[PDB]
């Protein structure tokens, strides 16, 4: 037959056969979109999918087109988002508005702009010197035949000291079941501790991979070597970080139910003493008394956790991928053997479509033992309104 | 999201001899007129109206598919039996949309005619884009309830 | 999400000779009328009602013979056998939706007639769009239970 | 995104004998003219206008039948009947826009003609696309209401 | 995710001459009635019931022989053998979901008939949409176990 | 994830003349009954049962030959000899499931018949949805081992 | 991820006249039986068993020449030659898992028949779903090594 | 991922007059036997063996001619030439596995026969896969080198 | 991203008897020449040039009349009319490049000839790949405005 | 990312009566030989060589063109014209590699023949997979410049 050969070409990843079938215009719209995804053109895939989802075509073509468009929008959303976020790191938080925009600037280039202002309200910080933090991050992602390459330009202008960082990432796909990722970081934002987030940068060389051990099981690992310095360019200590996670899916949707279990370990060689300029006494912004080097960066950190997630799409995402509303219930139980403390956390969220092709999302997060919190509980609070670019 | 036309007509008598003529399926969903008629018989019964259904006839030819022909062939029937009122109408939309939400979209128009003269005494149109978690039959039932609900009966 | 019509008629009599006439299939799912018939036989039995089923009179080409005509033959049979009531109706929706949730969607109308005259003594329509984890037969059973559950019997 | 023309003509008289002639479907959606005619009859009734409907005579092969010719036959009918005004029009767009939005897009032109001369006494057109949560029938109803509402009947 | 109807009939006698005729396949899955019968024979054996199976009726053209025609030709055999009871049923759903999880969905009705008169003594319906890692046969086994387990045999 | 029925019958004698007759393939996987029998023969060999296999017979078009016909001839052959017991069964499911996981799903019924009378002495049904990295043949082997394991022999 | 049955039979003698007859291919993979035969030849030679091979003969028609027909002819040949044992078997699975980068899944049964009587002396089944980077031939070789490895030779 | 069988037979003599006959292609890849024969000829010469090739014949009707009978004709040629050893074998797998890595999978069985009697003097099977950045011909060459390398030559 | 040639010929008098003959469509978009001609007529009139349009040729065979031959016949007409100048051109590109941006790509060549001698007094080519949110008609308008603007009109 | 063979022959004479017979097209790109011929003619002129082109011959069936025989015929033409040298060659690869960022891959072999006897005086091969943002014609031009550049001429 002919349709049988088309299906065989689609299944076997015969790039030449897909190219021929696509040029000669003998594929259905869903088959065309599938071939476009297989051949590496994601933007043209999205365009052809969104331009064919109408009454003119037949049943199950509309279904496959809708599903493919939704999954592509999940991977590479197009739209604008306004929101306000509160992240408590434990005794220290960072509030402020955010603005995220993303779109395909051409068929093979994806742009992601994320602007955000904010302020630090923390007991251990002199927030007067740490004025309003204006953050702007541009990420140009180039799609490749066997993965993608991305370059990020993020900057954080502040009265204390401006930070200008650059990051390059290259993701490889060895097979449908294996992916590898290598990336270089230079003067980038941190999240290890609230103090490090507010007063620190990171130069890091990172390796990682994601492996599909079965249809419902995925294994993810990451190896990193990080160098930490203050925003003024004074060393805080280097180290290596290891992460490993196993995710088991019980239901893929309706709602999606996933169980995860993983282990995170970090070992760092801290400097003998924190730089004096950072201390509040010497015209610095570290209001913590004593200011032991562990507070900025822990020499040893470890945790093994089990988690369960129930979700309908992703509330707070740039594009809503489910009909008319989304929600997430994510729970994590952790055992920090380095701190002899059990970490419990829940992440809640809900989204709703207001005017059409949009989403007003509210997200809440709680975490009893944030890393570097020192016994103080962390959490997250956010509200976002997202609108989608597309027909 | 729904839209309904509100009529400025005189209220119609509750206690009366009502008929029920088949509806016109101007939507491209097959058999949607019959589903609308069944849900309309149920919805009218909720308001104390029990119309007399038109007796069906054999269909052995392809020319007996025009809904207008059947509707006239039933209007004359209503004339013979001397009914006071005759409920009919048309189905404008009967489908799930093809967007991300895929909500049910129903559009139905309802008419009440005088069988002898054939004059239109009532005419209302209702449309609804329901919830993505709502069924098509449920959306049609809601639209028909609001159309029959606003019907002025005394 | 579900919706049901609330009939405003008089209670019927449980202790009577109930018939069961085939249900019309206005949905596009094949043999959905038969599935509704079986689940309705099970659901009525749960409420102390045991209808007498309808004899074969085996039909010819199924796709050519009209559903309404088989139903009319069934009402004729019920008229000869001196049945008190006949439960019948139609199926409006019987399918899993094609959206991103794929939930079951069922819409059915239930009608109780007097076999001789044919007057509609009861008419309720129910619709449901269930959970993604729910089966089509389960949703149909739920809708039929609610319709029969609201049936007023004495 | 909606746009409506504003005519500069003198107003028409509500207290006159109106007619209703079929709308010309220049959109590629089949049977959109009849759907627009039903929603227009409902919308006119909201304004207090009760047009006399053309008589629907049978035609030949339904595949090849021109809309202008049927409209002309109905104009001669209205001219025979001494109708002061005749409401008619056309559909330029009747569809959901392609994409995940499921966006209805309706474009309708409304014309009022003096049957004797055939002269156009009124002519306005409207369009509406940018509302993804509503249905096609709802959008058509809103457009027709805006057109009829701007008719400024006196 | 399952639902079952509860019968309101008198308990039956375990120590009786049970039969077993074909189950009607109103689902779209081929040979679903035979699979359901095999799993039902296994399930009844769990409950201490060993029914006499209908004989293999020789047939040349299976298409001409309807499923419930076969059921009738088996009920006559049950009548000749003077069996006290006979287990009958139908398959309404036998399929995996058309989604990412492909959960099994099964719906089966079970009826116990009196072979001589043909009266229905028991009628229960059960439906299940199981877990993602579940077989169709396992879901059918669970449904049939729940149906047979509610017979309240003596 | 598996499911097995527990026969409530007396154990059968290991030290007897066993036979094996072909399984009935009600699954839509071609030649699944032969694979099931081939694995079942090895599984029975673990427990010390060595049934005599039915002889091969010539045929024409295997598609036109009913499975139950061959099973009946095999039962006739078993009755011709002094076989105390005959192992039989049927395959309900033999496939890799549909969905992103694609795990093996096997469902098999195991029955023991008395060749002289044809009476069923044992009847158990097993089903399994195995690990995604498990093979279909391995899952069938596990199911048949559990079914034969539950066939306690004294 | 593999599974193998463990026979309880008495050891066979390595110092005997062995034979090999073709393997039944109940898998739907073409020519899988011949591949299994070659790999079984290699695996048997590894253990010191050198079976004389059946004489091939081209098939006049593929449909007429069945698998079991050819196997019976080979058994007749082995009977003519007065061999002590005939090692044989069947292929139940020879395929990669559906999708991209699916692992190989091999299911093979191994039998040793007495050529004179034709009774089974040995019967083991093995199944394996291998690594994603593993070949079908390698998985079949591992399965056949384990099956032949467990074969008790003395 | 690779796997090889190790023969227990005695070593063969390099100095004798070796032959080479075409390989049996039980893989579905066209002309894989010829490619394997060419690469095997190259690999044997690396060790020091210089087999004489089997002379080809006119095509005529090779469709009727199967691999086994053609190999038997080659063996007749070999015995006519008085060759001590004949290298032969079969191809079980010759393909790129489905996936995004273009991974080659090769399965080759290598046999050495004695033309005087036809008995197998050596028989090994090798398989290779999982090397994504490797050519199919390279994998075949590596497997054949390993098999020819293990062939103990004095 | 646009590109235009700079013609070095002498200025041409604006106050003369201009003519317009059809453009040659070498782009694969049907009727691109007619659209370009309409837009060029609008653009020329904006600059004060009002060419006499060629007559509508009654072409019995549209396929027979090559655009070059139509242009030649129009040149013959222009010679018959004693026109001072004749404007023509060609369309090299008229399409949306699509992908995701859908930007319009328009390429046209403008020629002014002396009809008596047939010489080319003016020759210029322009190309534009406009913005993503641009229409094809707008891009063609911009290109033709640039080309006609570059004419050195007295 | 290219590779070129370096001839070991003696340089030829730039000043001589050269020819250019057509190139063989062993790639699957239609008319790649002609494109290579034009680019080679341009590249030779850059080096000072100005070959005499062969005369076009009448052509019948274009699908039956045998490049070898036509090249040979051009070689006789060169012989009758008394040309010292003839430049020829072949096109092995002329295509864009599949997928995203498909770079142009061009492979050309250049040969300088002696028409007096047909002896090959020069033979080199070049291949280039160019930059992703490179054209096929540009890659061919670069390959031919390298090939003709290394052609030592004195
Ligand atoms: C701690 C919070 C636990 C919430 C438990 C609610 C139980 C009911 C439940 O989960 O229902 C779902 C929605 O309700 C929800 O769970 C929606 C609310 C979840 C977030 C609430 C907190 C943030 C505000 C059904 O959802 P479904 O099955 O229709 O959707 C899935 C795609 N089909
Ligand atoms: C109605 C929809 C729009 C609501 C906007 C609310 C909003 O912007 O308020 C924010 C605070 O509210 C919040 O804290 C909102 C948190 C919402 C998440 C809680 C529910 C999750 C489940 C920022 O208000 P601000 O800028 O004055 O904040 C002071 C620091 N700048
Ligand atoms: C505690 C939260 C309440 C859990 C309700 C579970 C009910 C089971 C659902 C069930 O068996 O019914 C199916 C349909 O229901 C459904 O499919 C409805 C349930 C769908 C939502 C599943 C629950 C998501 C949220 C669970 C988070 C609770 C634990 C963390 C605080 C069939
Ligand atoms: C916290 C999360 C830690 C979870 C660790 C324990 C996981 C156990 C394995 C679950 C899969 C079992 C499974 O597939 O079994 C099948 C039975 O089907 C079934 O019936 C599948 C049942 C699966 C139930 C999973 C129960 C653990 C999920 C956590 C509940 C929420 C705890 C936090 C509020 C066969």
């Amino acid at each position: 037959g002919r349709n049988e050969e088309i299906q065989a070409a689609l299944r076997s990843q015969n790039r030449a056969a897909l190219q021929r079938l696509l040029e000669r215009g003998e594929l259905d719209p869903a088959q065309r979109v599938e071939a476009l995804v297989r051949l590496g053109h994601g933007g043209e895939a999205l365009g052809e999918a969104l331009g064919a989802l109408g009454d003119g075509h037949s049943r199950d073509n509309r279904e496959q087109l809708r599903r493919q468009a939704a999954e592509i929008l999940e991977r590479t959303p197009q739209g604008l988002q306004l929101g306000w976020n509160k992240r408590d790191f434990g005794g220290l938080d960072f509030k402020g508005p955010t603005l995220r925009a993303a779109r395909h600037l051409g068929d093979d280039w994806y742009a992601d702009l994320e602007l955000g202002s904010g302020r630090y309200h923390g007991d251990a910080l002199d927030s007067s010197l740490l004025g309003s933090e204006r953050n702007a991050r541009l990420t140009l992602r180039r799609e490749l035949a066997d993965g993608f390459a991305a370059a990020t330009l993020d900057g954080s202008w502040r009265d204390d000291e401006d930070r200008h960082g650059l990051g390059v990432l290259r993701n490889w796909r060895l097979s449908s079941r294996d992916e590898l990722e290598a990336g270089l970081d230079w003067h980038r934002e941190t999240d290890e501790t609230g103090l490090m987030r507010a007063l620190g940068m990171r130069d890091s060389l990172r390796l990682g991979g994601r492996h599909t051990l079965s249809g419902r099981d995925q294994l993810s690992w990451s190896l990193a070597h990080n160098r930490f310095s203050t925003r003024q360019g004074d060393d805080l200590g280097n180290g290596e970080a290891l992460s490993l996670e196993w995710a088991h899916t019980l239901f893929f949707d309706g709602p999606a139910w996933q169980l995860r279990g993983g282990i995170d370990y970090q070992r760092n060689r801290l400097e003998n003493r924190v730089p004096d300029d950072l201390l509040a006494a010497h015209g610095g912004a570290l209001a913590l008394d004593g200011a032991r080097s562990q507070d900025l960066l822990q020499d040893r950190y470890g945790q093994v956790y089990l988690g369960s997630t129930w979700r309908r799409g992703f509330p707070g995402a740039l594009n809503r991928s489910r009909p008319q509303y989304t929600w997430i219930v994510d729970t994590l139980a952790g055992w920090q053997w380095t701190e002899k403390e059990f970490n419990y956390g829940i992440d809640l969220g809900i989204g709703m479509e207001l005017l059409g092709d949009d989403e007003l999302a509210f997200t809440f997060g709680y975490q009893s033992a944030p890393q570097g919190g020192g016994g103080d509980a962390g959490g997250t609070l956010g509200v976002t309104y997202s609108t989608r670019f597309g027909r | 999201c729904s839209s309904f036309t509100s009529e400025s007509a005189t209220p119609l008598a509750r206690g009366a001899q009502w008929g029920l003529v088949p509806l016109l399926n101007y939507s491209q969903a097959p058999q949607a007129g019959e589903r609308a008629e069944q849900i309309l018989l149920s919805v009218l019964a909720e308001e104390g109206v029990r119309p007399r259904l038109y007796p069906a006839q054999p269909q052995g030819d392809l020319q007996l598919v025009d809904d207008r022909e059947r509707q006239q062939r039933a209007l004359d029937w209503a004339r013979q039996q001397k009914l006071a009122y005759v409920v009919t109408g048309s189905v404008e939309e009967w489908q799930y949309k093809n967007g991300l939400d895929g909500e049910p979209a129903v559009g139905v128009s309802l008419q009440v005619l005088e069988p002898a003269s054939g004059r239109v005494l009532w005419s209302t149109s209702g449309a609804r884009a329901g919830w993505s978690r709502e069924s098509l039959a449920g959306a049609a039932q809601k639209v028909l309830r609001e159309l029959v609900g606003d019907l002025r009966l005394e």
